[PDB]
DNA sequence: CAGGATGTATATATCTGACACGTGCCTGGAGACTAGGGAGTAATCCCCTTGGCGGTTAAAACGCGGGGGACAGCGCGTACGTG
DNA sequence: ACGTACGCGCTGTCCCCCGCGTTTTAACCGCCAAGGGGATTACTCCCTAGTCTCCAGGCACGTGTCAGATATATACATCCTG
């Protein structure tokens, strides 16, 4: 027979235990929103990404190409406003393949094929 | 005898000579022919002026008398003489043109 | 079948 | 630093592909992005990296990015 | 800095609209991709035809191949009137 | 009864994908492209004279360009579960190119 | 003068081609459809094909030219002359 | 004194001395270093020795001893990394690397 | 009435990594044109780099980093790899 | 069709931080003068595209069945959007 | 949490494209030529790089009205859900 294991070996949990391992109505119908959330969007050219969590997603990166890199803060804007960019164009062509497929949901099939079809892969 | 700019002369508003010296520095080729810069002076005119000119309406037709990045972005993907010229190239803070496909639309 | 590479290997031998 | 790539939320992508032009976005894009966008800032990066470690300073700054995506074909303007 | 050369068009075609100083960015930041895009077309065409120099007629070949269509009809329109009016004094 | 054993249809396409894969030789008919060609040139400037080769490079071009078309096309096709392909997906594989 | 000659791709030389591609079954209209493409792009390399050979003042136009022209659209070719 | 050729003294394959004149001709800098072409050489020699050594054995494997563009297209499409370098070349000559849609494929 | 070339360098370097194989003209055009493309990006790359950081003179440090942005993957790690071994040789033997 | 509810668009007024103009400044550009090296200009010649000729056969066009995929319809149940 | 629109799987229908003979055709090959234009030199010339000297246009900084952001509060606009 074949016996996982336990990973853990205690009865406590270490949580009682000091040095723990473990211690330390009205509704618009689907769609009609959606529309105005897109005028209410392509209307608009402020940045969409969070800030703040797209900041620690650069260093994140640079981290392993070179140690302590120090990035200004103009330097993550221009990143930002590019991978921005990136996406609304990917997902207008995604869009596209599924106007295509007779289907309105863009899915990862869609993805895949949009990125294969510009070469960029 | 009073020096003349070479941009006031052939009449244009871009510096023949600041084009002409970046022209120089390149290293594009050893020479650089007189009339080479005047003329590459002018093509770079009437790129601006055409470009500022689409803009130029964006804001009367969008009641904004000063150009912000989107009078561009809406003067470029507008115009298909130009957009080609400009296509891989993005502008910040431009957005896009508004469009939904006609399947979306209920 | 006929006309085959096979690829017999692929990763960098410097 | 662990996981941020979890931090592009859903309703961020979600509010990416409305300005896009999508209707209806399937649940397995929200992690699907994710994997495109990471690989696409591994290629900016690495190129903005590499101008900056040449130049010997230690900060990446715009001048540098603007030029990695400028190979990448993706043209930036503003920036310089 | 092309944005005070900028700004002497703008006030030409539009004199009452203005610029905000990030769209002189966007220019200063295109002109120059223009600038470089024609120059270094033109430097490559004189290498394939053997010639050393750069001249009036590089710069005009090299724009047909980049501005589409409309472009290319106007935009050497007037650069011949440059180097005409140039050359005239 | 009188059968003349056609095969079914499917397996002479696969049959002949399998043969001109392999192979490589100039498909689009030599002498009928250049006219081609020489008409088109003729629209640009009149008078001009191809040099034989010049002919020949736009010929492995334009093939190299189509077959990049046709396998991009085809998964354009196979992505909505059908196997023919038609023209409402050449109009989609130029246009997420971008090169329209 | 040459007129009417786009028709002379043949219509099995489109599928010849879509062969190679990868294609099993193809339409009707593809094969109309496809001429209005090729037509597009040889316009294109042709034009920046003719544009240096008429910058050198040669009136033929050099089998470099047309490496030349398809160098600058984006599609590199090897092996014809260099 | 005695002449020895600068491509012998980096040991290299291809010419140090004909890219030492190639980068001041084709005007890329105002000034080239010394350590630019030997550099240069090397990397194009190791390049030109990496696309050959694949299309040999992709000669030796259809039967044939000469190398023709189709072991060439061959040597660059399978690999994953030189196809990427060469994305968007189109070999003369070439052919197609086969490949079939699986759905296609009778059952 | 001579076109300098590449023919024969690369037919020496196929001699060194197959001893037996030869190859056809048709097929050298190619390589004779591939590496007329890739010293023409390498280099066209290490133009730019000087050109940015306002150094005028282009050197090998400049040939790094243009490689470390054109090869793609592996063939990074290998070029410049070689491409140091042979200069630290050169150097060291002058 | 009739009608409330909703969201965006629209108006009036209130600040500001920001772009337009002023002013001083110094650094790049304009003037002026060569020098030789690149560029144009004239035979020439030869080799190399264009052009025609005829056989010939590989291939394109054409015809017909029917076999299978394109497409339309439909039932549905769940993975979506909405709050 | 919920309620329902849609992706999808199934069935059915039919048209249209693949397969394979026939029948027509024009690509191809090889062959000859003619003259056209791209490729040498000679020559001569004139144009831009290089250099020196002087100065004013472009740049940077200062500031100061001011058009745009912002808050708030109507006027229709669509959207359902009968």
């Amino acid at each position: 027979a074949r016996t996982k294991q336990t990973a853990r070996k205690s009865t406590g949990g270490k949580a009682p235990r000091k040095q723990l391992a473990t211690k330390a109505p009205h509704r618009y119908r689907p769609g009609t929103v959606a529309l105005r959330e897109i005028r209410r969007y392509q209307k608009s050219t402020e940045l969409l990404i969070r800030k703040l969590p797209f900041q620690r997603l650069v260093r994140e990166i640079a981290q392993d190409f070179k140690t302590d890199l120090r990035f200004q803060s103009s330097a993550v804007m221009a990143l930002q406003e590019a991978s921005e960019a990136y996406l609304v164009a990917l997902f207008e062509d995604t869009n596209l393949a599924a106007i295509h497929a007779k289907r309105v949901t863009i899915m990862p099939k869609d993805i895949q094929l949009a990125r294969r079809i510009r070469g960029e892969r | 005898a009073k020096a003349k700019t070479r941009s006031s002369r052939a009449g244009l508003q871009f510096p023949v000579g600041r084009v002409h010296r970046l022209l120089r520095k390149g290293n594009y080729a050893e020479r650089v022919g007189a009339g080479a810069p005047v003329y590459l002076a002018a093509v770079l005119e009437y790129l601006t002026a055409e470009i500022l000119e689409l803009a130029g309406n964006a804001a009367r037709d969008n009641k904004k008398t000063r150009i912000i990045p989107r009078h561009l972005q809406l003067a470029v993907r507008n115009d298909e003489e130009l957009n080609k010229l400009l296509g891989r190239v993005t502008i910040a803070q431009g957005g896009v043109l508004p469009n939904i496909q006609s399947v979306l639309l209920p | 079948r006929r006309k085959i590479i096979t690829s017999e290997g692929i990763e960098r031998s410097f | 630093l662990r996981d941020n790539i979890q931090g592009i939320t859903k309703p961020a992508i979600r509010r990416l592909a409305r300005r896009g032009g999508v209707k209806r976005i399937s649940g397995l894009i929200y992690e699907e992005t994710r994997g495109v966008l990471k690989v696409f800032l591994e290629n900016v990066i690495r190129d903005a990296v590499t101008y900056t470690e040449h130049a010997k300073r230690k900060t990446v700054t715009a001048m540098d990015v603007v030029y990695a995506l400028k190979r990448q074909g993706r043209t930036l303007y503003g920036f310089g | 800095s092309y944005a005070i050369y900028v700004y002497k068009v703008l006030k030409q075609v539009h004199p009452d609209t203005g610029i905000s100083s990030k769209a002189m960015s966007i220019m200063n930041s295109f002109v120059n991709d223009v600038f470089e895009r024609i120059a270094g077309e033109a430097s490559r065409l004189a290498h394939y035809n053997k010639r050393s120099t750069i001249t009036s007629r590089e710069i005009q070949t090299a724009v047909r191949l980049l501005l589409p269509g409309e472009l290319a009809k106007h935009a050497v329109s007037e650069g011949t009137k440059a180097v005409t009016k140039y050359t005239s004094a």
